[PDB]
């Protein structure tokens, strides 16, 4: 009855393949994209999400947080490909 | 139709001041647009611009006294009595505004015509009633985001939410609606189920409430 | 020459400083005749001056000069089709405006502007003349006095190099217009360069959408009369032969959706060329990739032609951009309306990625609300983010409420009249409250309605209704019997799938049924509630109050709402009675429209309606037989009388109200009368079927080029109405009304259109089968609201 | 709602018929042109008189009673309901055998004189809204689009073609040669007066005479080695038939033709105002202000009086020596819209309801 | 235009103050941009029809 | 005929 309910980054799962644990922002956002959201609480930590709901058929909900150091460098994923 | 003779300005002036007295502001302006057309360069035309402000604020014809301002501050920007003219630039755009989820734009100029005021000159009398109307312009747009978010709240729409949050916490942090809309965020940070940030939100709450 | 001071005589309004400034010459400068000129020519310029004379006094460098009068006021006389505002826009646009001065030496340039501007709008034998009037310390008021004229309309509109289609046929489908009867609402006859642009994309659209790729518009040519009130078009063009389309070859950067393209490009190899399966394509494969994240997927088609074999084979380029995302959406003029109210029409959602369809789906869904003059668009970048935008939409706000007042005529209503105060937008809510009222020759109606079109986040919506209605049925073609009747409702509304809809609700109503002929249908009705009231007078009163649980269902698909060529459109309605309420009943209705083309142009076409209708009581009880349904007229069943069709009145032997000679009286004792009596006057059944199988067809006399807006229809109706409680064993001698084999059928032709009284519908129709007591009227209408 | 005019339109005169004029008979045909503007007028060649109408009819007529020898459409009919009109905006021009003219379809029909059957027919480019000019066993054609074509007498076949410039917005009317010395010269909507060879269509030389402003020359004339030219909104003009060097010119338009008899040229200004001109100078000798917007046609000289008529329907004879109404007449009360036709001692008219008349004076 | 007849006379409205934002121990809040911000400006003068708003005499 | 008066 209602309409298609999408939030967030497209992950096209060739991207997150892209990544790999030394990659700068920049590389990161040539590769992904720049993320509509972030942890604003002092830390640097990203967070692509990409959520879609079409009309009464279920969520799709596939996580990816990328934590970075001090001088822009990342150190840790965390992918989560459906939620629970 | 309001017709006017060609009586010499004195008379003028000094009727459409014993207009103003008594609470009449239709009539005046008649008086006061002829002495302007009439003699665009007397003595006194300045001070007959500075009564146009008013008498078209008191009266409802707000557009006209915005171009009658912007003209006064293009033409004489050094008039010592330039402040009363910014006041009343802030006073017409917030009687603009006129309510919380409609167009805020006027509130933003309100705002920044105050901020221009009471930064420029703080030993004025125009500007203490100026800090007492930004604190309700703060409060206004506060409430607007706040309504925005409510709606993507309803929607189904965690990110959005997130964001608007944010931004309220970045421009207005010191308000009552910002207090009663982390809730919001801490409610969409579980629903994508992050937790860790949800519990940073109630951190937050429970540190202030 | 040395210049030790500098003088001025006339400077009035342009300080001393403004003009030493401006000057290249200045005190304490050698100073020749070049420089002198240069200064008055500077003086000149400056807008502020009228006549300049620098001269040198015994020592000093003195300076005449005449100010230009300032104006004081600009008045007009004789603008009836402009506005004065409008003007006054256009001329300050212009330069000249209140507070400047008049230049004396552009007089005849501003006449000819003004002269200009009335050219543009249509009239071109205007006179426009500026009177100067001069007034003390220098000002001056300018009076514009505008002799209009006679406006110029189309006269012709001609096409030349067409051999295939007649012209009437391609102007038939043009917003310009060179014929317009009084009959009919078919456009103005004035031109502009606007509607001729978009005709002249019809026309190449009507030609490339026939296989005629090679169209080409060679020119076109505007003409006016000596007298300059008549207008003459030709366009020339050169039709070429027509081409097929043998295949198509997609290349580009498609992202690996090579596989879910190429279904989206499969034909019949060997079909005729068209250009709106194309742009079909095209946007399917742009909807596509905006499914998969690309916001601007630019999509191009280039033809390859093949004259030799007449073939053509298209190429289709893929640029799949880069992907979008959006920060935030805005909306600005909402100073009435709320942010939700144009929150919730919007299908791009803030805080994900971009699809430009869904902006312009949101801008269309904004247009349909009625709330907005004008909607536009902006999709703006953020400072310092390649992939990330800030959509806004700017609107312009318009009054909602709306006094309105109704008249018509026809066969079934006689005269009726509809009154009504309506407001879409209380206090910027998006809530619809209403008082609406209407009045016929049998019944009264008056209703104020409330309505939520967001009670839930999906659409749902939620009414409410209070009505008062009155009803005279001898008014009707029916027995006598008055009904009163108050009550409210509230019914929910939930869309599924952008056609189908329904909706559910409950409602109170309270009868008052009086002046009651005596019969038989009737008291077998008040039995079963308990009543014993009297055959001998018609002093009977009966009142009811009832709850009802009303249920509903709808269907729509037509491709138009006017004139209608394929598609069907489908109402169920229902309604029980729950326990409480004094009666016992349920009721059920169906109506069904279904249209079918049988060619390509859509000009013949099948239409086939059905309608059908059953209820009946629970508890032993009879349905009241004021919710009976009624079969006759010019909606169901034409060529008889209104409400005639189905079971006749069976009256009992009973004095009247008031007797008195020369009147018609159904079966009073002041008459010899000692039995029942038949009678032809209808009371409806609680049984209903009916059916029509039209067949519609050009207008064959009337011109080609508007004889799109008439519709002419052959029809065949047939129709059954009957009572299912009729005891025909009691009741011998009288007929059988039980009998649904009764069928009543009619036939005839009709025809619709527009007019400018109203919409119009005439229909010439003869019965061939029908029954005792069933009355005829062939010739009916309706000039409706 | 009322209508008004910016210019006030002049009353009927009031006159004395020094002769009394007659109508020594009409003939009617089908519906005529009606309320459109067109070139569509009679003619007259060996005592008979073919005219037509803009649907598709022509007549041939006796010039001296009226009756008709033939007649024939030119509709196409689709059977017995369907018909197209033919949409006829050419001047009847009859030269050897043949009867030349022109549709608005892009269509030139070529009839013969006897039974009416057609000798031929020929697509052009656009609209021929022109009098198809004979000369040189050439046939000129102007069509709307600025294009001037020159199609054979007895075949039809284009021999040749010439591109005009065209503005945006023009007047509805094209302008028809004239020959002279084996060569045509020729107008357009642009405001230039343009010379042709006839053979080829080399372009001799061409001239701009005019002075959102239109300018249209309508069918010059020349004498003795002098064209002479006339716009609209414009100037009249004097060219050199070989250099195109204006000799002088004068400060008047009308679109409607004008004559030059002796050493006197009578024209139809715009704003309808009967002039007589010299021909050295363009000294003006009389004026005649009496008609001021009523729509008057080209003049005509018959027995040295001018003839002119009107959208009232009224023909006004006028003296050419002063400038006096000598006669005015009613005939006809649909009105005059198409030139006259004098000849062989004959004065034919045609209104808008194709009802032909021939006057005389007893 | 009812709407700006009633502020424009004298309508003057008091809004709860505005009080700081806690952070707690081991995060921080955001930045806050200073875009929208109120200085202190010192000094007791009127408000709310105390204070006259009719143009001087210069 | 059906008028309206947007007021």
């Amino acid at each position: 009855y209602r309409p298609d309910i999408n939030q967030g980054n497209y992950l096209t799962a060739n991207d997150v393949s892209k990544i790999r644990v030394g990659m700068t922002q920049q590389q990161v956002a040539y590769a992904l994209g720049t993320p509509l959201m972030s942890d604003p609480f002092g830390t640097n930590t990203w967070f692509y999400v990409f959520r879609q709901q079409p009309g009464h058929e279920g969520v799709t909900q596939q996580t990816l947080t990328l934590t970075f150091n001090s001088s822009g460098v990342l150190t840790n994923i965390d992918n989560k490909p459906a939620l629970s | 139709k309001e017709e006017v003779p060609d009586n010499p300005p004195n008379e003028i002036y000094a009727t459409a001041q014993q207009k103003l007295q008594d609470g009449n502001w239709r009539q005046a302006i008649t008086q006061l647009e002829a002495l302007d057309n009439r003699y665009p360069f007397g003595p006194y035309s300045q001070q007959v611009q500075l009564d146009l402000i008013y008498a078209y604020y008191k009266n409802a014809d707000l557009p006209l006294a915005q171009a009658a301002i912007d003209r006064f501050i293009r033409l004489n920007p050094t008039h010592p009595n330039i402040d009363y003219v910014m006041y009343m630039r802030g006073l017409t755009n917030m009687a603009l505004d006129d309510r919380s989820d409609r167009d805020p734009q006027h509130a933003r100029a309100a705002f920044s015509d105050f901020s221009k005021l009471v930064r420029g000159y703080p030993n004025s009398q125009y500007t203490t009633d100026a800090t007492k109307r930004l604190v309700f312009l703060k409060d206004r747009l506060a409430k607007y985001e706040y309504s925005v978010a409510e709606y993507y709240t309803e929607r189904g729409a965690w990110v959005a939410v997130v964001n608007r949050v944010e931004g309220m916490l970045r421009d207005y942090p010191d308000t009552q609606a910002t207090r009663d809309a982390l809730p919001l965020m801490e409610n969409a940070y579980r629903q994508m189920q992050m937790n860790a940030q949800a519990e940073k939100v109630a951190k937050i709450i429970a540190a202030n409430s | 020459f040395v210049v030790k001071d500098i003088h001025f005589e006339g400077l009035q309004r342009v300080a001393v400083g403004a003009a030493l400034l401006s000057m290249p010459v200045r005190t304490g400068d050698t100073v020749n005749d070049e420089d002198i000129s240069n200064t008055i020519r500077a003086l000149f310029a400056t807008g502020n001056f009228e006549d300049v004379r620098v001269l040198r006094d015994g020592d000093t460098l003195l300076v005449q000069v005449k100010e230009r009068p300032t104006i004081a006021s600009i008045t007009f006389s004789g603008n009836k089709s402009v506005k004065d505002d409008m003007l006054k826009q256009n001329l300050e646009a212009s330069g000249v405006r209140v507070g400047e001065s008049l230049d004396r030496t552009t007089i005849a340039d501003i006449e000819k502007g003004l002269e200009d501007f009335y050219y543009s709008v249509g009239k071109y034998s205007a006179s426009v003349k500026a009177v100067v009037t001069p007034l003390p310390r220098n000002r001056v008021d300018l009076k514009l006095v505008f002799q209009e004229g006679v406006s110029a309309e189309i006269q012709q509109i001609n096409i030349v190099g067409n051999h295939a289609f007649t012209t009437d046929e391609l102007i038939s489908h043009f917003q310009l217009r060179d014929e317009v009867p009084w009959w009919n609402v078919v456009g103005d006859r004035k031109y502009q360069k606007q509607k001729l642009a978009g005709d002249l994309e019809t026309l190449r659209s009507y030609y490339l959408d026939r296989g005629y790729a090679r169209f080409n518009i060679d020119s076109t040519q505007v003409s006016l009369t000596p007298d300059k009130k008549g207008i003459y078009v030709t366009v020339n063009i050169t039709e070429g032969d027509q081409y097929k389309l043998s295949g198509v070859e997609v290349s580009g950067n498609l992202a690996g959706h090579s596989a879910e393209i190429e279904q989206l490009t499969k034909i019949e190899p060997g079909e005729l060329y068209n250009g709106t399966k194309v742009t079909k394509m095209e946007d399917d494969i742009k909807k596509l990739l905006g499914r998969y994240g690309y916001a601007y997927p630019r999509v191009q088609s280039m033809p390859e032609i093949n004259d030799a074999d007449k073939t053509v084979k298209l190429r289709v380029n893929v640029d799949a951009g880069n992907r979008f995302y959006v920060r935030k959406i805005r909306f600005e003029g909402n100073d009435t309306s709320k942010d939700a109210v144009l929150r919730r029409e919007m299908r791009q959602m803030e805080g994900a990625w971009l699809g430009s369809d869904l902006v312009d789906q949101g801008k269309e869904r904004l247009n349909r609300l009625g709330f907005f003059e004008t909607v536009d668009t902006d999709t703006q970048r953020v400072p310092g983010s390649p992939d990330q935008v800030d959509v806004v939409y700017k609107v312009k706000e318009r009054n909602t409420g709306s006094f309105n007042f109704g008249i018509g005529y026809g066969t079934e209503s006689g005269v009726s009249f509809q009154a009504g105060v309506q407001q879409d937008n209380w206090l910027g809510t998006g809530y619809a409250v209403g008082i609406n009222g209407t009045k016929n020759d049998y019944q009264t109606y008056a209703e104020l309605s409330v309505t939520n079109p967001y009670f839930t986040v999906d659409g749902v919506s939620l009414g409410g209704r209070l009505f008062y209605n009155d009803f005279q049925a001898d008014d009707a073609d029916l027995s006598d019997y008055t009904n009163k009747s108050y009550g409210t409702d509230v019914t929910l509304g939930f869309p599924i799938n952008e056609y189908n809809s329904l909706r559910a609700g409950l409602g109170y109503v309270h009868n008052s049924l009086s002046n009651m002929q005596p019969q038989v249908a009737m008291w077998r009705y008040l039995y079963s509630m308990g009543e014993h009231p009297s055959t001998s007078d018609q002093d009977n009163s009966f009142k009811t109050d009832d709850f009802t649980f009303n249920y509903g269902w709808t269907y729509n698909k037509l491709d138009r709402g006017y004139f209608p060529t394929d598609g069907s459109r489908v109402n169920l309605t229902g309604k029980v009675t729950i326990p409480g309420s004094d009666n016992e009943y349920y009721k059920v209705t169906l109506d069904t429209a279904t249209y079918v083309p049988i060619d390509d142009d859509h000009k013949w076409v099948v239409l086939g309606r059905t309608r059908w209708g059953y209820g009946d009581g629970l508890g032993g009880k009879e349905m009241p037989f004021y919710e009976n349904f009624y079969a006759g007229g010019s909606s169901t069943v034409r060529g008889f009388q209104s409400n005639t069709i189905g079971p006749k009145a069976v009256y009992f032997p009973h004095q009247a109200s008031n007797y008195d000679p020369d009147y018609d009286y159904e079966c009073a004792t002041q008459d010899g009368a000692k039995d029942l009596c038949k009678s032809d006057d209808a009371v409806g059944g609680n049984a209903m079927a009916v059916a029509s199988l039209e067949f519609i067809t050009p207008t064959p006399f009337i011109s080609d080029k508007y004889a799109n807006s008439v519709r002419t229809s052959f029809f065949w109706d047939m129709g059954t109405v009957w009572d299912t409680n009729w005891d025909s064993s009691q009741y011998s001698g009288y007929p059988d009304y039980s009998d649904p084999s009764n069928i009543r059928m009619s036939a005839g032709i009709a025809l619709q259109w527009m007019s400018p009284l109203g919409p119009l519908v005439f229909s010439y129709a003869q019965p061939f089968k029908k029954y005792d007591g069933d009355k005829a009227e062939q010739f009916q209408f309706n000039i409706g609201k | 709602n009322s209508e008004e005019d910016v210019v006030k339109m002049s009353p009927l005169p009031t006159v004395e018929n020094q002769f009394t004029p007659t109508t020594a008979w009409s003939t009617s045909v089908g519906s005529g042109i009606g309320n459109f503007y067109s070139n569509l007028h009679p003619a007259l060649a060996d005592n008979v008189v073919y005219a037509a109408d803009r649907a598709g009819l022509v007549k041939a007529l006796n010039a001296d009673d009226g009756k008709e020898i033939w007649s024939v459409s030119l509709a196409e009919k689709d059977g017995w309901f369907s018909k197209e009109p033919a949409l006829l905006s050419g001047g009847v021009t009859v030269s050897g055998g043949h009867v030349y003219i022109g549709s608005e379809k892009a269509q030139v029909y070529a009839l013969n004189t006897s039974d009416g059957t057609v000798a031929w027919q020929t697509k052009v480019a656009g609209e021929a809204l022109s009098r198809p000019v004979v000369s040189d066993g050439l046939v000129l054609i102007h069509t709307s689009n600025g294009q001037l074509q020159a199609l054979n007498e007895a075949d039809g076949a284009v021999k040749w073609t010439v591109n005009l410039d065209m503005p945006s917005l023009s007047l509805r009317g094209e302008s028809a040669p004239t020959t002279a010395f084996g060569a045509a010269v020729v107008g357009g909507d642009n405001g230039r007066v343009s010379a042709v060879l006839m053979e080829q269509g080399q372009m001799i030389w061409q001239q701009r005479i005019s002075q959102r402003l239109s300018d249209v020359d309508t069918t010059p004339v020349v004498v003795n080695g002098v064209v002479f030219a006339l716009a609209y909104n414009g100037n009249l003009t004097a060219l050199d038939l070989r250099s195109g060097q204006i000799m002088w010119k004068r400060e008047l338009g009308s679109v409607n033709d004008f004559i030059v008899d002796g050493n006197r040229i009578y024209l139809v200004d715009q704003n309808d105002r009967v002039m007589a001109l010299t021909i050295d100078g363009g000294v003006t000798l009389w004026t005649q202000s009496d008609l001021l917007h009523r729509l008057l046609t080209s003049p005509v000289l018959y027995n040295g009086n001018l003839v002119v008529g009107d959208s009232e329907g009224y023909l006004h004879w006028i003296n050419v020596e002063d400038g006096r109404f000598v006669a005015q007449q009613k005939v006809d009360s649909s009105g005059f819209q198409t030139e006259p036709v004098a000849a062989d001692g004959k004065l034919l008219i045609q209104a808008k309801d194709g009802t032909v008349y021939s006057i005389t004076r007893w | 235009r009812y709407k700006r007849q009633v502020s424009g006379d004298e309508a003057y409205l008091e809004a709860a103050p505005l009080a700081e934002l806690h952070a707690p121990a081991g995060m921080i809040l955001p930045v806050t941009s200073g875009d929208y911000a109120i200085p202190v400006t010192n000094g007791s003068g009127a408000v709310g029809k105390a204070l006259d708003i009719r143009p001087p005499a210069q | 005929w059906n008028w309206s008066k947007s007021f």
